[PDB]
């Protein structure tokens, strides 16, 4: 179990931690999360009571330093730092917990959520999507925009998520025009797993990446990712076996979280309805198929 | 964008354009067989690609032989269209390619596009206009060339015989959405319009008959008014 302290809470400000949330108010005495589970990254986000525009937060693996939060009253934001004195932290951590000043990370037993929904992400590929090489965490926020966005401007503050696209040179073979449009399993096996992420995990970490950063920020271009990533697999008549189960598990667990009163800007009627339906893998996603059929048969 | 009545003139400006219309492509009789199941039978097509600017047709020839074996042949016709339309941009000196290339229907986009990876900019863009490119086979010499080959083949037309010498691509081309609208609605009306007249021939290096200007005038009403009174019978009105 880790530790994540605060500070101090200047200013009103709803606080998240993974999928939890707790309101703490202006210049009340908040000092940090205790009993992070040690094993999976994190996100521990913010949105001001003041301005409910710009989400942020920041993504971490307590395996990788000591992190903490402070607020930064000259560009107001609540910003995590890393202390490199182990021995100065420690002493704050226990001081603070000395005086019960810390909420509990509240994870059920029972409850696997978090880790279904970050199975396959990893502190390193987050990292390279965002590039911010002196710190050991990472920043997300609303507003941020992908590399693919910008091609369609500030380079340091995007989203490197891998560009697909569905209408290009890259996806399409010469002489394979039709055949490759239609059945997009050359791009998905050839170009992007063997060829860029090397491997279903990888794939399915910034799939899950882009998801989360979509759900916690409203990430626009994170949601436009996390759909042109599970299309091109459904729209692959040839898909390993193991990876159609385990999307049928992370759709699960990504529709299941979800708010119900997201489901309209979050959820692409045009891509669920083709894979759920339309696609090679209509007949692939039967968890996935269900929840969403008993949780928004409007959107269908 | 798409192409409707607001920026029609675009099309007779200097910049080179295509239509490609590809209702002709995949052509069909439809039959009943020995047991009294339905069949089909496919007969010759064409893809229709006209410079409506200067009356260059690329009328290419597809011979049944290319949909032997091949399923989903509906859908297959667009992708050979934005094939054969793609070797044709190919085929042309660089300064005689398109900057843009105008299809009929919306379906022929993303194939086209598709095909058109290797030229991002050649605009693909598509059209609100009802064109009556379809009619394009109740040309008799059209049709012919169509029905009589026996392989793919490509044959250049103009399809404006000589009229540009008198008169503007705008006014050209009206003229020929005219005449094809009236064979669209009412071919053998219109047929009859064209040919009553014994003495007025068509060149053998034209499609249609050498009218006068003011013979065109004539015509140009008669189809007019065809148009109207197949429009009042078709709804009641």
């Amino acid at each position: 179990m880790n530790t994540v302290p605060f500070t101090s809470a200047p200013i009103e400000v709803t606080i998240g931690i993974d999928q939890y949330s707790f309101n703490v108010k202006e210049n009340q005495p908040f000092h940090g999360i205790k009993d992070i589970p040690i094993g999976h990254v994190h996100v521990i986000h913010f949105q001001h009571a003041d301005n409910s525009s710009m989400r942020y937060g920041y993504w971490f693996d307590c395996r990788m330093g000591n992190f903490y939060i402070q607020y930064d009253p000259k560009d107001g934001l609540y910003k995590m730092m890393e202390e490199r004195d182990g021995a100065k932290f420690e002493n704050i951590v226990h001081n603070f917990k000395e005086r019960q000043m810390m909420v509990s990370y509240p994870k059920i037993d029972e409850d696997d959520t978090w880790y279904n929904l970050t199975e396959f992400v990893q502190m390193d590929k987050i990292r390279k999507i965002v590039r911010k090489d002196e710190n050991q965490f990472s920043y997300v926020d609303s507003s941020m925009t992908t590399v693919q966005e910008n091609e369609l401007s500030d380079p340091a503050h995007s989203l490197n998520y891998t560009v697909i696209n569905f209408k290009s040179r890259e996806a399409i073979r010469p002489g394979h025009e039709m055949e490759d449009f239609l059945d997009k399993s050359y791009y998905l096996n050839t170009v992007m797993l063997q060829g860029i992420f090397k491997n279903s995990s990888n794939y399915f970490g910034e799939l899950q990446f882009a998801f989360l950063n979509a759900m916690f920020f409203g990430n626009y271009g994170s949601s436009l990712q996390w759909h042109a990533m599970i299309e091109l697999i459904c729209s692959s008549a040839t898909v390993p076996k193991h990876m159609l189960d385990k999307l049928d598990e992370i759709l699960y667990y990504q529709i299941k979280t979800l708010p119900e009163q997201y489901s309209d800007i979050l959820l692409n009627e045009r891509v669920w309805n083709i894979c759920l339906y339309s696609s090679f893998q209509k007949n692939s996603l039967h968890n996935t198929e269900k929840i969403m059929e008993n949780k928004y048969p409007e959107l269908l | 964008g798409a192409m409707n009545s607001s920026n029609y003139a675009e099309l007779f400006n200097n910049d080179i354009k295509l239509f490609v219309d590809d209702t002709n492509v995949y052509r069909v009789t439809v039959h009943k067989t020995f047991e009294g199941n339905v069949a089909t039978k496919a007969i010759n097509g064409c893809i229709f690609t006209l410079n409506p600017k200067t009356g260059h047709l690329f009328l290419k020839i597809i011979h049944t032989s290319v949909w032997a074996g091949q399923k989903r042949l509906s859908q297959l016709a667009k992708w050979k269209t934005a094939e054969e339309v793609s070797a044709l941009v190919r085929s042309l000196p660089k300064e005689e390619q398109p900057k843009q290339i105008i299809v009929t229907r919306k379906a022929m986009l993303d194939p086209l596009e598709v095909h058109m990876l290797d030229f991002p900019n050649i605009a693909i863009r598509p059209t609100e206009l009802r064109l009556p490119f379809s009619a394009a086979m109740s040309i008799d010499k059209l049709s012919d060339v169509v029905m009589k080959a026996t392989e793919p083949q490509m044959v250049l037309f103009n399809i404006y015989d000589d009229w540009l010498d008198r008169i503007s691509s705008y006014t050209a081309f009206s003229r020929l959405t005219l005449l094809l609208r009236a064979l669209k609605t009412n071919e053998e009306s219109a047929k009859m319009i064209l040919l009553s007249d014994p003495t007025i021939t068509i060149k053998s290096y034209h499609l249609w008959p050498s009218f006068t200007d003011e013979q065109w005038i004539t015509i140009e009403s008669q189809m007019r008014d065809l148009i109207l009174t197949e429009y009042g019978r078709k709804y009641n009105v």
